[PDB]
């Protein structure tokens, strides 16, 4: 039964569009966080409720 | 040394030589056997001799070698059949065991040979020689005067005879302990036996034994008529309470008759009783109208709903859909059922605006739970709601209907003829969508209220709501045709129904004949097995999902492991879901009486990769176990209210709740864990709308009726099977695939109550009967024995559990005849010195009776 | 009262497990009362049941000294005790019915052999045998091995020598006590040596010699070296010295048997490789074992199947095979068939564990 | 005796169940090979 769902959750996990690797440039106390993303612009984005 | 010298006499000439051999042998056979085996074609050709007479000496010796070979059968044969070296009358290791295996080879066969021919052992089709071996057993146990071990052996070789002889001979009418014997029977051969044909004999023979009547219980008189519904049984059971009339004996009866007997029997049995000559007191007791006032008394007194608690869940938001309002609404109904108690509609008539259709139809009907109680302001409340007299809305109105007939169910019978009218009326036009809505709810509505008792106008009436195939009124419709036929159904409604749903389309219509299709079969067993063949056959998933019911149903109380097979088989092979769900649900009915097996068999089936499977199994579990404990069960549930699926929480929840109605508030210590989780998922918005769905009705069951009415099957507080119970659940799987089938778990809210009784008519004394008793009305949601005084001993919360450590004192006026009924639903002390001191509180019963 | 009972039992346990000498003072004079001990509260309980805590092995202790007969002393036409205590092991193996009873069952059977063994007659012992059979899962590895032991020596007189050599080899690999290292070692080593010899394969008892007394190892070498080497005139003089040691152990059954395949076995050394081997050869190490019987000898010896030629004396050569197989066909396969039914046996045993 | 027929009862449960885990288990064969194929 384990076997089962382990090759299932590597199915779903590896499908994904992919996450872009960014730096916090500041902390902000809204709970927005300012990224300088790699490859991408600039954005202030909306951090996790739950971080 | 050897046998040698003993072996070479036996092969020598002259008769006389082989007869001393035969004996020189014999002394010991026993230790030598190994020797001698090989000498067996020699010794068995003496036996097959019909002029040597030492024949019947040979075959002893054969038998003794065989026994220590294993051929256990053939020895048996051959000492039978030489005619006297087959005796039981002296002591050994021997014969203790070939005894064992003679009742074991009767048995076996006894099992085949009923059922070609139920004359068996009445004719010579098991030889007389065997039958003698069986009979002498028989004998041999009841000189040892333990009656369980002779009644044992005959039930299982199918021996009629023996069953009457074993109770009749040893009566001393001490007369309890036969009177004992006779009631362990009875329990039995309906638990043990499946076998319609064995069962019904045993049942009217043990009738006439307690028909005698020098102590008899009144308990399992009425329960066997009420199984084989005989006219002839009940005729008899009526004619012996004219002879020996007491009010105390007549009440006892009629208190039992009344809960445990179906509509149409009742009705049968009430036709006889005035062709007899009737007494006037029964049909009073009959009506049911005692037990609905009861109910009403005790909530008034013993209240304890926790508006603050329903307040506290509507308020945490009202996001997560109209689902969110559905919940709540029920939530209000179970809490205030029977107690009258309207608090979350006053507030929020806004909240009605928001609501959706069908939220508005759950909504209207919640007051139809409310008000169930009164028959007489049941209809009342729902005046301004019918037509001639219009509504606010028509998604109210159509809810109006359905509230009505939940009052009323049972005792429709001039409602009934009224809705049946707005029905064949609809069909011939009216296609708006507030007319089907209005027709759905006397569709509804009239088939729970004319459930139980065949109208032929009934099924005509809605099958031409099909025909019409509406998607909202066909659902009605058909569960209506199911619910009137309860019973045996007939081939007619089987193949007619069973060809029209391949041939019409509709998603609602296939979910709605299917359940439809299996609630005729009730108690029907292999008749029913063609039907369950067919749906099975059928590649819908409709009709596989409705298949397993029909077994269910079919089976209901007998626990059979062919029945539960098919359910097993359907229910892993197949790739759709939704059937796995349904399955599962259906293996609790059948396996009530075996709710032992329960936590063995879901232990596996919780842990399973679809999610369905899960849901369907939380709901497994709670129907079967639901009415006693189980400890182990609680622990399953455990790990499913926190399952990663939101489906899956919301019917751990709701699961739980109905099991430990209570036994809940720091009787296991775990339940105030559960209780506060209920409270966390409400309070919490970032929970989904289907688990705080879960968290809400689970909280309405728990806390239903002021903390106490409670969620049974296999009662203890009417001790017997229900038709409302098994189908009432039935209903109630199904919540989100049709929204307004909540209201049916209405059916099978129960009394706890623990009152004074009288064998008399009623007049309400109340008094405590002080009798050690553990905390469990000190126990129970929130804001031993011994044999001494205890702190509150009448009414209060309780449990049904812990009423049966309360027994009725002889101290007062009130006297016991049954060391308290064991039943806590309906009470009964018998009182035998009426209009004396010892209480008296007259009830709203006696306001008007 | 419970208590008892229970007392009763523990006491009964004790006394049989003292009377190995330390307190004690004739095991014979005590039989009756260990006998009386045994049956009431105890023997008695036990009707559908077997355990370890009623053994047989105990009782097999008390009883095997007694049968030297030198407390009979054979001034009797039969013993009376070995008759009362068969009638009693019997007894209990009636109540034993192949349900729950694989335990203290079989050391009744190793019991019922031995006494065969010792003097009784070996074609009684089939049916218990095959009686006895129903799953073992109860029985210790040293008795395994004990069972083994009595079902080999069976078998060697039925002249059954391959399922004997399976048995022995399988015995020797149960029993990690260091009690059944000692005597009991040197009578397994005796009997494996002995089926070695039969078979007339034999290899040289290398393995032995670090396990056995250099004492034992000597005779046991020359038996095997008379049959090696193929000498009628060797294997003799050997049974001749060593005569003492072939009665002593009751391994005199070899001298029958052994003369046959001794003799056949000097013919083998000898070489049948080619497709002729000319008649005069074979007929002159033949003549110096029987040169009346040349013919006679050699047809026989063809006939068994040890080896395998054929003859013409109107040409008067000896014609005869390689003695080596060919691959083509079943008979390899057949070998291939028998190992991965031993390997799925085992496969079930590992994962049951 | 009343008490044998019910402990046979409950022994009968618990042997449909002993073959009820050899059919799950069985089935549960055919969809590991599928999944993995996916993969």
């Amino acid at each position: 039964n384990d076997k089962v769902r382990f090759i299932k959750d590597e199915l779903r996990l590896l499908q994904e569009p992919g996450s872009y690797v960014g730096e916090v440039i500041k902390i902000v106390s809204d709970k927005k966080v300012l990224v300088k993303v790699q490859p991408e612009g600039k954005y202030i984005v909306d951090v996790a409720k739950d971080i | 040394t050897t046998a040698a010298p003993l072996l070479a006499l036996l092969r020598e000439n002259q008769d006389s030589v082989k007869t001393y051999a035969l004996e020189s042998i014999n002394n010991v056979v026993d230790q030598l056997w190994s020797e001698i085996s090989n000498e067996l074609p020699d010794i068995e050709a003496l036996y097959d001799d019909d002029t040597f007479s030492d024949r019947e000496m040979a075959a002893l010796i054969a038998s003794k070698v065989y026994y220590n070979l294993g051929e256990y059968e053939s020895a048996v044969k051959y000492a039978l059949a030489a005619k006297d070296r087959f005796d039981i009358d002296e002591k050994s290791q021997f014969v203790e065991t070939i005894v064992s295996k003679s009742i074991e080879m009767y048995v076996q066969e006894a099992s085949k040979q009923y059922t070609k021919d139920e004359q068996f052992y009445t004719k010579d089709i098991i030889d007389p020689k065997l039958t003698s071996i069986f009979e002498r057993m028989i004998e041999k146990c009841l000189k040892a005067s333990e009656l369980k071990l002779a009644l044992g052996i005959a039930l299982e070789g199918y021996r009629l005879d023996i069953i009457e002889s074993a109770l009749k001979s040893k009566l001393d009418q001490s007369t309890s302990e036969n009177v004992k014997i006779i009631n362990y029977l009875l329990t039995l051969a309906i638990t043990t036996v499946t076998n319609s044909k064995f069962r019904s004999s045993i049942l009217r023979k043990s009738f006439d034994f307690l028909m005698n009547m020098p102590n008899c219980d009144y308990l399992t008189l009425n329960k066997v008529v009420v199984n084989l519904n005989d006219a002839g049984l009940a005729l008899q059971l009526f004619k012996k309470l004219k002879e020996e009339n007491d009010e105390g004996l007549s009440a006892q009866i009629a208190f039992d008759l009344v809960s445990s007997a179906s509509q149409q029997l009742l009705e049968i049995l009430v036709t006889e009783l005035t062709a007899q000559g009737y007494d006037p007191a029964l049909l009073n007791i009959l009506s049911g109208l005692p037990t609905c006032d009861y109910y009403n008394t005790f909530l008034l007194n013993n209240k304890n709903i926790d508006i603050g608690l329903l307040n506290k869940s509507k308020s945490s938001l009202d996001g997560k859909f109209s689902l969110f309002h559905t919940a709540v609404s029920v939530a209000n109904g179970f809490m205030h059922a029977g107690t009258t108690d309207n608090s979350f509609i006053k507030a929020n008539l806004p909240w009605l605006g928001k609501a959706q259709n069908w939220a508005k139809f759950t909504a209207t009907a919640s007051l139809g739970v409310i008000h169930k109680g009164n028959l007489l302001e049941g209809k009342k409340v729902m005046a301004p709601y019918l037509p001639g007299s219009r509504a606010s809305s028509r998604f109210i109105k159509g809810g109006s209907l359905y509230g009505l007939g939940l009052i009323y169910a049972g005792f429709g019978r001039d409602t009934t003829d009224y809705l049946k009218n707005i029905i064949v009326e609809n069909s011939g036009t009216s296609g708006d969508e507030d007319v089907d809505v209005l027709l759905h709810g006397a569709s509804l509505g009239i088939g729970l209220a004319a459930m139980g008792s065949a109208n032929i106008e009934v099924y005509e009436a809605l099958k031409e709501v099909l025909y019409n195939d509406s998607a909202t009124s066909g659902e009605a419709a058909a569960l209506g045709m199911g619910l009137c036929m309860l019973g045996t159904g007939k081939p007619e409604a089987i193949h007619d129904m069973f060809t029209y749903s391949q041939e019409t389309q509709h998603g609602n219509i296939t979910r709605g004949l299917a359940v439809g299709l299996a609630l005729i079969n009730y108690g029907r067993q292999e008749l029913a097995d063609d039907l369950i063949t067919k749906m099975l056959a059928s590649d819908e998933s409709l009709l596989r999902y409705g298949g397993a019911f029909t077994i269910a149903l079919a089976y209901a109380g007998t626990g059979n492991n062919s029945a539960v097979k098919r359910l097993l088989h359907v229910a892993v092979s197949d790739s759709n879901d939704d059937v796995r769900r349904a399955a599962v649900i259906a293996l609790g009915f059948v396996l009530l009486r075996d709710y032992t097996t329960v936590p063995r068999i879901v232990q596996l089936l919780s842990k399973s990769h679809n999610a369905h499977v899960r849901c369907g199994t939380a709901f497994a579990l709670g129907i079967a176990c639901a009415g006693k404990g189980l400890q182990s069960a609680i622990d399953v549930l455990d790990p499913l209210t926190k399952d990663p699926v939101d489906f899956v929480r919301q019917a751990a929840m709701i699961a739980l709740s109905m099991i430990l109605i209570q036994q809940t508030e720091k009787l296991n210590p775990q339940v105030a864990d559960i209780n506060k989780n209920f409270l966390s998922v409400i309070t919490n918005k970032h929970q989904e709308g289907l688990a705080k769905f879960g968290a809400c009705v689970a909280q309405g069951i728990m806390n239903a009726g002021g903390r106490n009415v409670t969620i049974q099957l296999e009662n203890a507080d009417t001790g017997t099977l229900d038709t409302k119970s098994v189908v009432g659940l039935v209903m109630f799987s199904q919540f989100w695939y049709w929204f307004p089938l909540a209201h049916f778990l209405s059916l099978s809210f129960t009394p706890t109550t623990v009152i004074g009784i009288r064998g008399s008519d009623q007049a309400i004394p109340k008094f405590q009967m002080n009798c050690y008793a553990k905390e469990d009305a000190f126990s129970y949601p929130r804001m031993k024995y011994s044999s001494k005084p205890y702190k509150v001993d009448n009414m209060t919360r309780i449990l049904p559990q812990q009423s049966r450590y309360i027994s009725f004192i002889k101290d007062d006026r009130f006297v016991p005849v049954r060391k308290f009924k064991g039943n806590n639903g309906v009470v009964v002390l018998r009182d035998r010195e009426p209009k004396e001191p010892v209480a008296l509180i007259e009830t709203v019963r006696q306001m008007k009776d | 009262k419970t208590i008892e009972v229970t007392a009763e039992i523990n006491c009964f346990m004790h006394l049989l497990v003292q009377l190995f000498l330390w307190d004690s003072k004739e095991l014979e004079q005590l039989v009756e009362f260990n006998r009386k001990v045994v049956i009431p509260n105890l023997l008695c309980y036990y009707n559908l049941r077997s355990l370890n805590l009623i053994n047989a092995k105990l009782w097999f202790y008390i009883y095997l000294s007694h049968e030297t007969l030198a407390r009979s002393s054979e001034e009797i036409n039969s013993d009376n005790q070995n008759i009362i205590l068969r009638s009693t092991m019997m007894k209990f193996l009636k109540i034993a019915s192949l349900k729950h009873d694989n335990e203290t069952k079989a050391m009744l059977i190793n019991l019922i052999l031995r006494d065969f063994l010792n003097n009784g007659e070996v074609d009684s012992a089939s049916d218990f045998i095959s009686k006895l059979e129903y799953p073992h899962t109860d029985v210790s590895s040293s008795l395994e091995a004990r069972y083994f032991f009595y079902l080999s020596k069976i078998n060697a007189i039925q002249l059954d020598y391959s399922t004997a050599n399976e048995y022995i080899i399988a015995a020797i690999r149960k029993a990690p006590h260091n009690s059944k290292s000692l005597g009991f070692l040197q009578q397994s080593n005796k009997l494996h040596c002995c089926i070695q010899l039969l078979m007339g394969d034999i290899p040289e008892l290398s393995f032995f010699h670090q396990s056995n007394m250099q004492k034992s190892l000597l005779p046991y070498y020359h038996l095997t070296k008379a049959v090696k080497l193929g000498d009628l005139k060797k294997f003799t003089s050997t049974i001749t010295k060593y005569k003492q040691l072939l009665l002593k152990d009751d391994t005199y059954q070899l001298c029958v048997r052994l003369r046959s395949n001794v003799i056949k076995t000097g013919i083998r050394i000898i070489s049948l490789t080619y497709k002729k081997i000319s008649l005069r050869d074979i007929c002159l190490k033949l003549n110096l074992d029987s040169e009346q019987t040349v013919e006679y000898m050699v047809s026989r010896a063809i006939r068994d199947g040890v080896i395998e030629a054929k003859i013409n004396h109107e040409d008067g050569f000896i014609e005869t095979t390689e003695l080596l197989n060919i691959y083509d066909s079943e008979d390899p396969q057949q070998v291939f068939d028998e190992r991965i039914k031993f390997a799925n046996q085992l496969h079930d045993e590992y994962l049951v564990s | 005796y009343f008490k044998l027929k019910k402990l046979e009862k409950e022994y009968e449960l618990l042997t449909l169940q002993e073959d009820y885990i050899k059919d799950e288990q069985r089935h549960l064969k055919r969809e590991l090979k599928r999944a993995q194929e996916e993969v």
